[PDB]
């Protein structure tokens, strides 16, 4: 699948011979102030190989100038957090998905 | 929400001090807490964060072995203590609650201290406990003063003529002493024609000592 | 965009979208280009919602 | 580590003054910057969160941001609430924790000069009969605070176990210094007289009183 | 994402205004002032989006 | 044609102000202009006649004159204890009668806002006895006025002939206002929560009073 997920975080191969298990958990890990512990990677240099975890705290360069320790004007931090609040409806609740 | 905490007083060095923070209004299961210290005339310092619903903890790179952790969920409080106190540790402690919830190392970026708890200044030093001693004084319009010495601990309340005299009062800030005790003075302004015609009364009260002392100031010729 | 970041250091570039380098990797067809001048004390409230 | 900020920055009311906040590679630039202000004798509060926004109750007057490896804050209008200090805060990875600033003091750009008034008080007879005598001389009602009390026994100053406090703000925006010196009464009995000539701004005043009076 | 331009005076209440500046009718266009005496917080920023 | 006047004027005390009365060629200049002033709750009284001689009964304080199309009534200063509208009158040949101006309010020049308090008065059983049900809420202790009161049942507002009375002046330097609403007993008990809100140009409170006691 093409999108924010399954293209930079966890891409699944064409053949898999298995499936996922998903259920609603809006009280075990969802808090009124927003559970910021869960976060995703937004920006990557290229695509992701199937079944390949990638962890990196480095900044992804997004311009001509090479961003080494400066970010905000040209380059972004690749990690963005989740605003997991119970005040939303059903399209933004944290779903506990295990494959 | 309101963030009352109970402070401490002067204590001997090397002992254990117990300070706790109280959570009210909001549910105390979803918000991390943060503890900071503020030395007088010095910036704040970070040590770590404590999760309320878990036994997770983290300490700074400089304060690791001298700090422990205790939780009381049924009381809905947090308990912290200091071991092996130093001389340069007389800093006010704030019970700061951070918005959101984080337990990983990298979650600290999006965290700001939303509300803060009021703190009491705790200074660790050892000095004798006892009732205050009032030192008599003579006048030099000529004014007169009342001196109190070796009171322990802070603070003291000064009254003139058992509360009958209100105008002309003036207090002074406390001082430091080499012996560890404290001193304070109270000087009032009187007209020059009432030094001997009218005689005033100086009194002090110290609620930790639970005693009262009175005297009778007399100008000398 | 190569010739974009040679116009003095900026003020604020928080974004909720795509990277400038993947703007070169993804070919577009329509972009809005409008500008205005505001006092510096009143730029901080330019945010969605 | 720590963040280098100017110790003080002042400006007249009605215009805008700026506060700088430098930082290292990991201290700021790769992270977000937050600012906190604290009332004197009270608790600190949030000023700017997420580098641009402000919480509820904070008006549009407050303003701050960052450009490179440094951050800048700007205020406009110093009437009653901008006399407090400000702090610069961020996060890094070397200490694995929050690193805060040193402190920036902001004042305004006004009181008439008050001459110091030292009043020396001799001990009473109750102190003489109790074998106790403390050398006391206090200076009050002076602005600005530049007093320097000396324990001169009419021939030379004495400096041995001197306990001297700092001036504090009173209810009339003045200062009240204090200094005590406790010794045995027999050296006071041997002394001919005593005077505490305070040296504030150069207007030295003398108040000499007899120990017997 | 829409533009609006007008010159008629805004009425904040029931006051009938058709070109007069009453105590309840205020002009909806207020100008800025840009001098080097002003600091960082009172300077124009060329905000482009 | 009809003589027109500005609806209100604002002049601080201590300096002179004046009121202009725009007209036409056949009404002003060729005909004399008279200025009428009336006290609140009392009878009117002429201020100036024939534009250059003053009536007997007033000290040398005011001034009136005509200059072409418009006539100006100079008021040398203003006292806060007397604020009186001024009328403009003239005579026209075409309509052959007396035609009068709109009149102008005069006011002094600011005071800080106050905290308003609103109360809700549900009817008793004796009012529901009459096959009718009316609701009244009153707003007081607010300064200044120009307030609007609207009813709200906490889910959707109702428009069944909502009225709002004008603000009034009390003797204790405060304003007051009230609102009325009359309904049927069937729709009265259809909702168990009624309230009214006020607009103090920055302050808004809700008086949630249940219709039980």
């Amino acid at each position: 699948q093409t999108g924010n997920i399954a293209d930079y975080n966890y891409k699944l191969p064409d053949d898999f011979t298995g499936c996922v298990i998903a259920w609603n958990s809006n009280k075990l890990d969802s808090k009124v102030g927003g559970n910021y512990n869960y976060l995703y990677r937004l920006f990557r240099k290229s695509n992701l190989k199937p079944f390949e975890r990638d962890i990196s705290t480095e900044i992804y360069q997004a311009g001509n100038k090479p961003c080494n320790g400066v970010a905000g004007f040209n380059c972004y931090f690749p990690l963005r957090s989740y605003g997991f609040r119970p005040t939303y409806g059903v399209g933004h609740q944290p779903y506990r998905v295990v494959v | 929400v309101q963030l009352v905490q109970s402070g401490a007083e002067v204590k001997k060095p090397g002992a254990s001090v117990k300070v706790s923070c109280k959570a009210s209004g909001y549910i105390f299961s979803d918000y991390n807490i943060h503890w900071v210290r503020q030395a007088p005339g010095q910036g704040l310092e970070w040590m770590g964060w404590i999760s309320p619903d878990s036994d997770d903890t983290n300490y700074a790179q400089s304060f690791q072995g001298r700090v422990t952790m205790t939780r009381d969920t049924s009381i809905t409080t947090v308990y912290m203590e200091l071991s092996s106190l130093r001389s340069d540790d007389t800093a006010v402690y704030f019970c700061a609650r951070s918005v959101g919830y984080c337990s990983l190392n990298s979650c600290q970026r999006w965290m700001w201290f939303d509300t803060w708890g009021q703190g009491a200044l705790v200074t660790v030093s050892s000095a004798s406990t006892k009732g205050p001693s009032v030192f008599p004084l003579a006048p030099s319009t000529a004014a007169l003063g009342c001196l109190v010495k070796d009171y322990f601990p802070e603070p003291v309340t000064v009254s003139w003529n058992s509360g009958a005299l209100t105008s002309g009062v003036h207090t002074f800030p406390a001082v430091l002493q080499s012996s560890g005790l404290y001193s304070l003075s109270s000087v009032v302004t009187v007209p020059s024609s009432s030094l001997g015609t009218q005689t005033y009364i100086c009194n002090v009260n110290h609620k930790p000592s639970n005693t009262k002392v009175d005297k009778k100031v007399e100008p000398k010729s | 965009y190569s010739v974009l970041y040679n116009f003095a250091p900026f003020f604020a570039f928080k974004c909720y979208g795509v990277s400038p380098t993947k703007l070169n990797d993804l070919c577009f067809t329509n972009v809005y280009a409008d500008s205005f001048v505001i006092r510096g004390n009143e730029v901080s409230q330019i945010a969605p919602g | 580590p720590v963040l280098t900020q100017p110790p003080s920055a002042s400006g007249p009311p009605g215009q805008s003054v700026s506060i700088s906040c430098s930082g290292s590679r990991s201290n700021i630039g790769t992270n977000f910057v937050y600012w906190y202000q604290q009332l004197p004798g009270a608790a600190p509060k949030l000023l700017i969160y997420k580098n641009d926004q402000r919480p509820s109750g904070v008006p549009e007057r407050f303003f701050g941001s960052k450009s490179g490896t440094s951050a800048s804050l700007a205020i406009s209008g110093l009437r009653s609430e901008d006399e407090v200090d400000y702090y610069c805060a961020a996060w890094d990875d070397s200490l694995s924790g929050h690193v805060f600033g040193a402190g920036t003091k902001v004042t305004v750009l006004g009181q008439p000069k008050a001459a110091p008034s030292v009043t020396l008080f001799p001990p009473s007879s109750e102190e003489l009969q109790a074998n106790k005598a403390t050398l006391v001389c206090l200076i009050s009602d002076f602005y600005p605070g530049a007093v320097t009390v000396a324990w001169k026994a009419d021939s030379s100053p004495v400096k041995a176990g001197v306990e001297t406090t700092t001036p504090s703000k009173q209810s009339n925006n003045k200062y009240a210094a204090s200094s005590y010196l406790s010794l045995t009464p027999e050296q006071w009995k041997s002394h001919r007289s005593y005077s505490c000539q305070v040296t504030h701004e150069g207007s030295t005043v003398e108040k000499t009183v007899a120990p017997t009076e």
